[PDB]
DNA sequence: ATCGAGAATCCCGGTGCCGAGGCCGCTCAATTGGTCGTAGACAGCTCTAGCACCGCTTAAACGCACGTACGCGCTGTCCCCCGCGTTTTAACCGCCAAGGGGATTACTCCCTAGTCTCCAGGCACGTGTCAGATATATACATCCGAT
DNA sequence: ATCGGATGTATATATCTGACACGTGCCTGGAGACTAGGGAGTAATCCCCTTGGCGGTTAAAACGCGGGGGACAGCGCGTACGTGCGTTTAAGCGGTGCTAGAGCTGTCTACGACCAATTGAGCGGCCTCGGCACCGGGATTCTCGAT
């Protein structure tokens, strides 16, 4: 379903943040595909402390304490 | 008579001698201790609002948005050293193009 | 008429989203990737909406990190075009 | 209520001596609370982990102190070690 | 004199467990004793990181469950969750 | 009567019961996690030297000396996870060239 | 004095471990070049917890603990 | 007479140095290189000798995870042979 | 490829709205002053063990000829992706409920902390001899240049 | 392709010898009780806030087409680097030597924990006025076919 929520030229306008000038007609394929191994690295770790305590909301501070523990440190929401 | 005004600080002594008891970072801490550590914490913070003040000058604004933190802290060598993991809830990038990519 | 060239729009939103600060993907196509990915290891989730929004910040924050250091294993190979083969060797040097 | 527990109205008192003709903007508010809780957490949890490795259960301020010249880089060791040495010694006499 | 503290005569009686027709060289007994040192003092450090952010001061056995699904990648967490829930039901009921 | 051979371990628990203690982890530790943490530490190490074996029975030898533990090691995908940071003390290297260097 | 000390088949024995099959003539100067900032960020960290306790001698699991605090943990001494 | 052709004894010594475990840089020439530089941050040290066995291993283990994460810069490239441009490649895209 | 053409972009200056600055009021947390135990400062004296040093030696760095194979440079070749239009889809903004679950207080009693006291498991210091690396001739595996 | 004389690596064979594993003995760290308090479970409840649905409104994705500039493969060739022999080098190793400093113990005293009362600094809620976003027309910046 919703991993081709994320269109063609919303992939394109990331890559043009980066500083490249062509982008090839397979990234579109491939940046959703190495997305979603980036976001199983994370929801999987940002239930576990949602299940740990007891809470059926997964709310923001579990996410940066997600985010915190692979080396990718988000600041703006809380620590 | 405060703790942090015998000493001169901004950043509270009082405050932060309850968080080096009640986080277990060792069970005795010495008295002079959160004293030194609201020093050091403070010449970091002092160090990126100085140069916070300065993107938000060049750009020519007044309140420092959260963009004005990222060309602060990722346009001095010394600092993104200490920072090199870390990112910045919307905080953009910085301007930069490639060579080979021009006309 | 009037028609410009390959290789000047880009270079004229490369210049305009590196100055701006706000999201790149959308909202809420981004919002029902989540929760598709979280019927998966928790049944019956409910996001507050700064974790929605906090997830987007990260991952954009991610991709962008990853181009910039995708275009140097182009430009390394004398061309100005990634390509499958420039993706696969950013993962395999940095930490897979 | 929600009592609270955050470093706003101290970072708002250092921002009024280095630029204060200026001011701070809601998010901002939040980056910097992160930001110190950061440096914070760790520092705090280096000097802790010095003070294992030689069978000793006292932070004292001469652990920040090597605590420091291992996470600044260069050029803030050179200053954040001198500047916390004038705080010192400018407490012990109070 | 230099009393000690290692985890070399354990180690050593569970390869005689799984290969009790081989031995164990002088530097594997080294590694494997640093090898247990980091997995001891990479979850114990996570379960205590674990409950500060609920602001709970007990490591119960439920912190260390939950600091094991985030250390252990996939396939070593579906077993060693199940290793420990038998290692603890043979103890209450002893 | 000692308290690993109630729950049937190998790793001690006593031994544990005093690092989650005198290393200011947290203040208070259950009575089970001391030995929920001996089962954790044991099927990690009882991995590793079942691989160990192995190679030290490919390669003809008796003793596990350091290099064995390395093939065992980077040889499975599900543990090479766990220790893609770490290195091992004259440890080698897998037997890798690439494809184009071929004759 | 002693950069040249890592002659030129040192650091070419070094690299056919890494699986290369012809060294260009300039990596000799290079990899001595990144070898010593290496060093630097090691024995600036390895005397700092030497000079810490108190010691003169920068003993074993002093160098451990520098490694171990960039990400390079370092097995089968002491931890 | 006997010659071999350049890319056979390559293919030799990549699989003779992935089988042994021992150095492959000397041993005093190298403790040689830690003294002197150790001679600035604090004069007069005196290193313990499985300390010097230490940083020996561990540099090893450092240029060793460099080149092959530099050889997939090299290739990508379509070509065998390692150059600064490659080494430079491998450190921008990691952590510098 | 220099001048012109035009599409886009950098400041002008008015508009206006809504989030930072700012006291005001309540109240939990810091500061003040004794008491206690006790970790760490200091000293002393053994003693491992790291640094200097020789001296015979032998693998290994160092230099030099050299043929070949890849580096880098060029040229055409061709399609795949940029760009401008014309259309369709739907994100977003706002509206508008109904209740799930977060947040907190409220009583309580199980669980670990701490003190106590004996032991038995774990380590130190011996030591016997077992896997291993040793060598050495021989054989099996793989090329390199003529056929 | 296929055969040939190396050329090397791999398979099997006595012989040490220095290295793990195990016996022998202790002693200090875990174990078993016994108690007191204080956290965490459990019960129970207001309301914040997410979920959901819908209408309308339009910015944006989608698909389609012309062409142009680059990716990709090939000829070529010039120098850069490997292979090898021989030639100086200094790593290594055993071996004896010198004392410097790690490593460990007792002997006092200062240092933070703890409690306990006392009060301000810190925050919650609260309007409100300067700073930021526009909103249209001037002024420039800058790529792109041409006489």
């Amino acid at each position: 379903d919703n991993i081709q929520g994320i269109t063609k030229p919303a992939i394109r306008r990331l890559a043009r943040r980066g500083g490249v000038k062509r982008i090839s007609g397979l990234i579109y394929e491939e940046t959703r595909g190495v997305l979603k191994v980036f976001l199983e690295n994370v929801i999987r770790d940002a239930v576990t402390y949602t299940e740990h305590a007891k809470r059926k909301t997964v709310t923001a501070m579990d996410v940066v304490y997600a985010l915190k523990r692979q080396g990718r440190t988000l600041y703006g929401f809380g620590g | 008579k405060s703790r942090s005004n015998r000493a001169g600080l901004q950043f509270p002594v009082g405050r932060i001698h309850r968080l080096l008891r009640k986080g277990n970072y060792a069970e005795r801490v010495g008295a002079g201790a959160p004293v030194y550590l609201a020093a050091v914490m403070e010449y970091l913070a002092a160090e990126v609002l100085e140069l916070a003040g300065n993107a938000a000058r060049d750009n020519k604004k007044t309140r420092i948005i959260p963009r004005h933190l990222q060309l602060a802290i990722r346009n001095d060598e010394e600092l993104n050293k200490l920072l090199s993991g870390v990112t910045i809830a919307q905080g953009g990038v910085l301007p930069n193009i490639q060579a080979v990519l021009l006309p | 008429p009037h028609r410009y060239r390959p290789g000047t729009v880009a270079l004229r939103e490369i210049r305009r989203y590196q100055k701006s600060t706000e999201l790149l993907i959308r909202k809420l196509p981004f919002q029902r990737l989540v929760r598709e990915i979280a019927q998966d290891f928790k049944t019956d989730l409910r996001f507050q909406s700064s974790a929605v929004m906090a997830l987007q910040e990260a991952s954009e924050a991610y991709l962008v990190g990853l181009f910039e250091d995708t275009n140097l294993c182009a430009i390394h190979a004398k061309r100005v075009t990634i390509m499958p083969k420039d993706i696969q060797l950013a993962r395999r040097i940095r930490g897979e | 209520r929600k009592r609270k527990e955050s470093y706003a109205i101290y970072i708002y008192k250092v921002l009024k001596q280095v630029h204060p003709d200026t001011g701070i903007s809601s998010k901002a508010m939040s980056i910097m609370n992160s930001f110190v809780n950061d440096i914070f957490e760790r520092i705090a949890a280096e000097a802790s982990r010095l003070a294992h490795y030689n069978k000793r259960s006292t932070i004292t301020s001469r652990e920040i102190q090597t605590a420091v010249r291992l996470l600044l880089p260069g050029e803030l060791a050179k200053h954040a070690v001198s500047e916390g040495t004038k705080a010192v010694t400018k407490y012990t006499s109070s």
